[PDB]
């Protein structure tokens, strides 16, 4: 009843935690900033009034 | 009065019009007091 007590082990939990995402990630090359795509919009056909 | 007359719906109005009704749903057609009267049809 006079010792100090002893710890036999640790364990050091972990786990792993992915993404759910990375077939999304397609890489870049890091250059530039400013990127932007575009559409035409429709028109519609008109009729043919000839006066 | 007479459909034939209407010249609403003929073939010159959607060609002076830019925009025009795309569809149809055909007419019914008459020969009663005409250039063309007809005894059977």
């Amino acid at each position: 009843k006079y010792l100090f007590p002893k710890i036999n082990e640790t364990l050091l939990i972990d786990i792993a935690l992915g993404n759910r995402f990375n077939w999304l990630a397609k890489e870049q090359d890091f250059i530039g900033q400013y990127s932007e795509e575009y559409v035409i919009m429709d028109t519609v056909p008109i009729n043919m009034d000839l006066s | 009065a007479l459909l034939v007359a209407k010249s609403a719906k003929s073939a010159l109005q959607d060609f002076n019009h830019d925009y025009s009704k795309s569809w149809t749903f055909g007419d019914k057609w008459d020969n009663s007091n005409t250039m063309f009267e007809t005894f059977v049809n």
